[PDB]
């Protein structure tokens, strides 16, 4: 019945890690699967609209600078950087 | 005291890391390089491991501590209850040293029963209760704060020293602005998606 | 209090930042790799400043350790219990974004 998902990617511990990060000491299984989907999801959001801000300059390249207009945009996480 | 010249050496040295560690910043990475090990980005990581040791020495050889003036170096007080032991332990569990410190209720609570049966403050269970309840959300704010703080006067590098949101280029370009608008629609979509994915994976089980 | 030292050669800012990138907790490389699996879908053609993952990495882990926090924050037990998505969710909506 119980099955291990295979993953090539953010190992268990990392996870574990951040989750105690955060003060909390145990974590369910599905919370693994759950990191590394929001954490996809998030640097989507972020890259969507870096790249826009990218072509946006014409260039083929992202810079720091284009993820931090990106981040900023993403609500709490950065907010108030630079002023 | 330490040798003047070897320090001097010592910093030379430090700084070349860093002439290094800003070049590699600056390094395009394709998309093949991200799937490399050897990749700028882990060279840089390296790099500043390196420095970070390098430092490290040279606070022992002029016998200084090993603090950098972090935000999360700057010690959280706690005066909340009306018990003074208490109030201590709780300070106590909350300035522990690190990126890690940050306790959970039971934490908080293990602290405070511990400081009442020490001192023998004899307070009752639901008492006891209350007071972690209430000390714990006070604590969870300063320590959120402290986390942001330290994460906003300390992120990134000097290609995002002179960021300010005045220049954004959004500001000026209301096509940019629209898209942008439409973007941020969808990412808070696809977040709530993810986060309900994960929940409802939870109750189908 | 105790004795600072600031070296000569580089400022003490620059010294926290790589300090901090040595605290990050997710490998460096599966990092990177995340990047590039999401950047593949946008254009074959990006590129990215190292210093832009760098950016990635640190506002990323501080997004999911705030997740984090905010579900520990909203949960209060006699006894320990392991955290669920359910958890998570219910945190985000009390305390957490939009």
């Amino acid at each position: 019945k119980v099955l291990r998902d295979n993953i090539q990617g953010i190992t268990k511990p990392a996870i574990r890690r951040l989750a105690r990060r955060g003060g909390v000491k145990r974590i369910s299984g599905l919370i693994y699967e759950e990191t590394r989907g929001v954490l996809k999801v998030f640097l989507e959001n972020v890259i969507r609209d870096a790249v826009t801000y990218t072509e946006h300059a014409k260039r083929k390249t992202v810079t720091a600078m284009d993820v931090v207009y990106a981040l900023k945009r993403q609500g709490r996480t950065l907010y108030g950087f630079g002023g | 005291r330490g040798s003047r010249r070897q320090i001097q050496r010592l910093e030379q040295l430090l700084a070349l890391y860093v002439a290094e560690i800003r070049r590699l910043q600056e390094k395009e990475l394709d998309l093949s390089e991200l799937d490399d090990p050897d990749s700028a980005y882990l060279q840089e990581a390296r790099l500043k491991r390196k420095l970070i040791r390098l430092f490290g020495r040279l606070c022992e050889l002029k016998d200084c501590s090993s603090l950098t003036g972090r935000v999360i170096e700057q010690r959280i007080p706690y005066r909340g209850t009306r018990y003074p032991e208490v109030n201590r332990r709780i300070e106590r569990l909350i300035n522990k040293p690190g990126p890690d410190t940050f306790p959970d209720y039971g934490d908080v609570l293990r602290a405070v029963e511990k400081a009442a049966a020490r001192h023998s403050l004899g307070l009752p269970r639901q008492q006891l209760q209350l007071m972690a309840q209430d000390a714990f959300r006070d604590v969870g704010i300063r320590l959120q704060e402290r986390r942001h703080l330290d994460l906003i006067y300390n992120f990134g590098c000097h290609l995002t020293d002179d960021y300010r949101p005045g220049v954004d280029p959004a500001l000026s370009d209301p096509v940019l602005a629209r898209r942008l608008r439409e973007n941020r629609s969808l990412a808070m979509s696809r977040l709530d998606e993810v986060i309900s994915k994960y929940a409802m994976l939870q109750d189908k089980s | 209090k105790p004795h600072r030292y600031r070296p000569g050669t580089v400022a003490l800012r620059e010294i926290r930042r790589y300090q901090k990138s040595t605290e990050l907790l997710i490998r460096k490389l599966p990092f990177q790799r995340l990047v590039r699996e999401i950047a593949q879908d946008f254009k074959t053609d990006l590129r990215f400043q190292s210093a832009a993952i760098a950016a990635l990495q640190e506002a990323a882990e501080a997004f999911l350790v705030a997740l984090f926090e905010d579900t520990n924050l909203c949960t209060i037990h006699a006894k320990r219990v392991t955290i669920f998505p359910k958890d998570i969710q219910l945190a985000r909506r009390i305390r957490g974004e939009r």
